[PDB]
RNA sequence: ACGAGACUCUGGCAUGCUAACUAGUUACGCGACCGGUCGGCGUAACUUCUUAGAGGGACAAGUGGCGUU
């Protein structure tokens, strides 16, 4: 899969059995027309960049 | 004009990762002569990431048994093994450590499956902050196990483990555990 | 009137500039009382990047320095605070030899006689004090005092019979002479408590401004409201230009500069930070004074800043 | 406020079939400068003085006492 | 947690209701007036009441306050509320009216009015919502 | 004669007695660099090269320190020295230089002249520490 | 109305105050070289470190974001 970074744009919330995954909207700085839900691990702030070697998968949402 | 200890400079370092640069602090106003400052980093979020990377790295050095709570011993064993890496490589130790952290901070690994689920694991992105936490933890643990039941003493396992993590040698615990974490992430799609 | 103008932006305070004092001795010597627990000095330098750079810090109180004043010179300053403590500061070495305590509660303002023989202070203690500088016990009158707080008391700067205009939170204005120490005249008619009462150096005019919404003036020769004047908001400080019949007051964010002809507005010199948000409350100008030259205005503000204005016309 | 607004007396009472226990707890009232209550009120109690009923003046006047 | 208690909130409500005139936008003046006008036995409780007083004053600055009502400002509320448009919205020279109300007015002895203009009725009677 | 400035960290407390001099710095019978740890030495040296040797060349300050532990005695000598210098400059020469040095020290370390409020917490019975509890079997 | 909170004691800041040969900071008779270590003393700058006494201080108080706005 092509390597393309994504930056956090909104902290959706917490998921997981123990509430450790974090739903967050991430946008790719190539077209600003895609903003996908990603579950992330660990302390996540708002506005950092998440390196993404894999993007064919989506976080559960809606 | 602030230099780490007395001779390490903070102008030759470069992140070139864009992923984890705000959670690594070596070139900004966080420059100091002593990797021992206590501080209030661990009393609030949005302020824990402002600790200098070398300060966090020396903070996590002490662990297990009486070794905990001996930050001065960590300063000694950090000036040591840093003299050692600088003599072994000739390069600037801070940039080598930043390279090791970039190479060792995991990008994606497994947690619980989205909304709900505990039978198996589902791959998710690792935050840059948690990834530097994991990188530091693996560095320290690999160093102390390399010292464990070994003729060679401290200030060596730190040095060799850090240099292999920077270079990618499989004898490094940090980057081998990194590749392990991404392999679990791949196997748990 | 003459078109006003600004003189840039500068850093001079981190908290509210509670009180200001410009002496009629030097053009570059100002004293300011702030909520920074200190008393600051200002030497005006006429540079674009900086106008008043502090040189000396005056820390002597435990609460907010409520009011600082100078009589005519630039040698000594008189300061009150919110613990009821009275002090005088010499600018030579930043110390003080004597302390005056007479109030068990808040002290809002303090008055310094031009001849340095009378210290009169307003207090929330509900007690007007008539004391001096050298600590000489003098006959005092406690009758006919305010039934409410006592905010501001000033002095008349001329060689004549002394006069005290005492204002309270009772919406009353009280007139005191130093010779008899009794209530010569009582003025009532405020719809709200009165904040600051001031007098002109002419020794024939006086004014009061508070929450009644009126900056109406009183004549101290006999005692009668003479000129009508209403406001858009509350009034917090008043003064006169010591060259004109101008009444200078702050209507919160803006000021009220009237003309000499008939005190009729020409143009309100509005001040407002340019922002996309109208949700930011404008600062309230607590106090203001003129410079030695009379063309430079120094005013404290709620935005912990000094807005220095001058004349450029066109 | 329990220490000074409450008077507590624990006593043992004789009975034919055994010993009874009595706990008499009285909450002392509050009176100021008095002899029956503590001089300070309950800290959670806030009392407000009713403001004066002065008529608002509608025209400035000169009063000669 | 920083949620105000009904004791602090109630006392601040009573202070705003009864002593509005003295109360200002500054916290410290609020603290001093609350000390002067009421017996508040604790400095911390004084300060909590003063803080809620300040916030309530900002709330009135926003406009109406749902939790309190002061008549001293209610009179001026009614003073502002007396808004009279220059031209009445009910005085329209042309009033569109349907044929059925036209017939009703004609039967009401008001068929000779001049402001009424008949409107085209809808061609269908599809006004109900599709059931289901 | 002291600038009356003091300086604390943990239960330790240090004050710099101040006088007119030529920037000779002494700490309880010893200068600022012969302090024993020789690894905390950089912590003591922090101010004198944080702002330069020239500023420490026209004032003699002797730092007396009383308190517990080695490192807790540090962070008191250094903070006392820095805040004594800033107070000396503020009350004697001017504010512009004082303001510059205060900004420099705060930017390097905001807790360079403010004390660290943290103190050891009390211990509660049924446990050895403040938050640790005795082990029991279920 | 009780409980919670409020409350009290504590932990932190006042160079503001009442002040202390049962505490120190200031008072100097080897000035040991022609500006210096002291609790090796070379036998009246007063409360700043120490001492808890009375007041003060912090209240989500200001800004921004979200939120029945």
């Amino acid at each position: 899969q092509p390597i393309k970074l994504a930056r956090v744009t909104k902290v959706l919330g917490r998921t997981g059995s123990q509430g450790q995954c974090t739903q967050v909207r991430v946008e790719f700085m190539d077209d600003t027309s895609r903003s996908i839900i990603r579950n992330v691990k660990g302390p996540v702030r708002e506005g950092d960049v998440l390196t993404l070697l894999e993007s064919e998968r989506e976080a559960r949402r809606l | 004009d602030i230099k780490l200890f007395g001779k390490w400079s903070t102008d030759d370092v470069q992140i070139n990762d864009i992923s984890l640069q705000d959670y690594i602090a070596v070139k900004e106003k966080y420059a100091k002569y002593l990797p021992h400052s206590a501080g209030r980093y661990a009393a609030k979020r949005f302020r824990k990431a402002q600790c200098p990377i070398v300060e966090r790295l020396t903070n996590s050095m002490m662990m297990h048994g009486r070794n905990n709570g001996k930050k001065l011993m960590t300063v000694r064993i950090v000036k040591h093994a840093f003299e050692i890496i600088h003599l072994l490589t000739g390069e600037n130790p801070l940039q080598v450590l930043v390279n090791a952290i970039i190479n060792s901070g995991p990008r994606e690994d497994s947690t619980r499956i989205g909304r709900a689920g505990t039978v198996r694991r589902q791959a998710v992105d690792v935050s840059p902050l948690r990834r530097v936490n994991q990188a530091i933890w693996l560095l320290c643990t690999g160093a102390r196990e390399a010292a464990f039941r070994n003729i060679k003493t401290i200030a060596e396992c730190l040095a060799d483990e850090l240099i292999n993590a920077a270079k990618g040698s499989s004898n490094s615990y940090a980057i081998k555990k990194k590749d392990e974490l991404e392999r679990v992430a791949k196997s748990n799609r | 009137t003459e078109q006003m103008t600004l003189r840039g932006t500068l850093k001079g305070h981190n908290g509210w500039v509670t009180q200001i004092a410009t002496t009629p001795q030097f053009p570059d010597m100002i004293l300011s009382a702030s909520r920074d627990k200190t008393i600051i000095m200002w030497k005006l330098t006429r540079d674009e990047t900086n106008y008043g750079i502090p040189q000396r810090a005056l820390r002597g109180h435990s609460h907010f320095v409520s009011d600082v004043v100078i009589s005519s010179d630039g040698q000594f300053a008189l300061s009150g605070s919110w613990d009821g403590t009275l002090r005088l500061w010499d600018l030579t070495t930043g110390t003080t030899t004597r302390r005056f305590v007479g109030h068990t509660k808040d002290v809002l303002s303090v008055a310094f006689s031009s001849d340095n023989r009378q210290i009169v202070s307003g207090s929330r203690d509900k007690t007007i004090k008539l004391w001096n500088t050298l600590g000489v016990c003098k006959y005092t009158v406690q009758d006919e005092s305010h039934s409410e707080w006592v905010s501001c008391v000033r002095f008349s700067p001329n060689s004549s019979n002394p006069i005290i205009v005492s204002c309270g939170w009772d919406k009353l204005v009280k007139v005191w002479n130093l010779a008899n120490c009794k209530l010569k005249t009582n003025h009532i008619g405020h719809t709200g408590y009165l904040n600051t009462v001031t007098v002109s150096p002419d020794g024939s005019l006086c004014a009061s401004g508070g929450k009644d919404g009126q900056a109406m003036l009183w004549d101290l020769n006999e005692g009668k409201h003479l000129y009508t004047l209403d406001g858009g908001d509350i009034i917090n400080a008043l003064c006169f230009s010591p060259n004109r019949y101008w009444l200078c007051a702050a209507t919160g964010p803006s000021i009220k500069i009237w003309d000499l002809e008939g005190k009729i507005i020409v143009d309100e010199l509005k001040q407002e930070v340019i922002s996309t948000s109208s949700k930011a409350e404008p600062p309230q100008c607590t106090s203001l004074a003129w410079s030695a030259d009379g063309q430079t205005l120094f005013a404290g503000y709620t935005d912990n800043l000094v807005r220095v204005w001058q004349v450029t016309i066109g | 406020p329990v220490n000074y607004y409450v008077d507590t007396a624990v006593r043992h009472v004789l009975l034919r079939q055994g010993v009874l226990g009595i706990k008499v707890k009285i909450m002392l009232p509050w009176d100021p400068t008095g002899k029956i209550g503590p001089k300070k009120p309950l800290p959670d109690h806030v009392s407000i003085v009713e403001p004066k009923d002065e008529i608002l003046p509608t025209t400035p006047i000169s009063e000669q006492k | 947690g920083r949620v105000r208690t009904k004791t602090v909130k109630k006392a601040a409500r009573v202070i705003i209701e009864k002593y509005y005139t003295r109360l200002g936008n500054d916290f410290h003046t609020n603290k001093r007036v609350c000390e002067e006008i009421a017996i508040i036995p604790s400095k911390k409780l004084r300060n909590k009441i003063a803080g809620y007083v300040t916030h309530l004053m900002k709330r009135i600055q926003r406009g109406p306050v749902r939790g309190i009502s002061i008549k001293l400002q209610e009179e001026e509320r009614e003073r502002r509320d007396n808004y009279v448009p220059e031209v009445s919205a009910l005085d329209q020279e042309i009033i569109e009216v349907d044929p059925d109300t036209k017939e009703m007015l004609k039967l009401l002895d008001f068929g000779s009015l001049s402001n009424l203009q008949v409107t085209q009725p809808t061609v269908g009677m599809n006004f109900k919502t599709p059931r289901g | 004669q002291s600038v009356q400035v003091f300086g604390r960290k943990k239960t330790a407390t240090a004050v710099a007695h101040c006088k007119r001099g030529n920037g000779l710095i002494k700490v309880n019978g010893r200068p600022l660099e012969m302090i024993e740890p020789r690894t905390l030495q950089y912590k003591l040296l922090e101010p004198v090269l944080l702002l330069g040797k020239e500023r420490f060349a026209g004032v003699d300050i002797r730092v007396r320190v009383k308190g517990g532990g080695h490192v807790a005695q540090i962070y008191a000598i250094r903070q006392s020295i820095s805040k004594a210098l800033v107070a000396y400059y503020q009350k004697y020469v001017d504010e512009a230089s004082k303001k510059e040095i205060k900004d420099i020290l705060i930017q390097y370390d905001r807790t360079l002249l403010v004390a660290d409020p943290r103190r050891c917490e009390s211990k509660k019975f049924g446990g050895p520490g403040a938050r640790a509890r005795y082990q029991k079997s279920y």
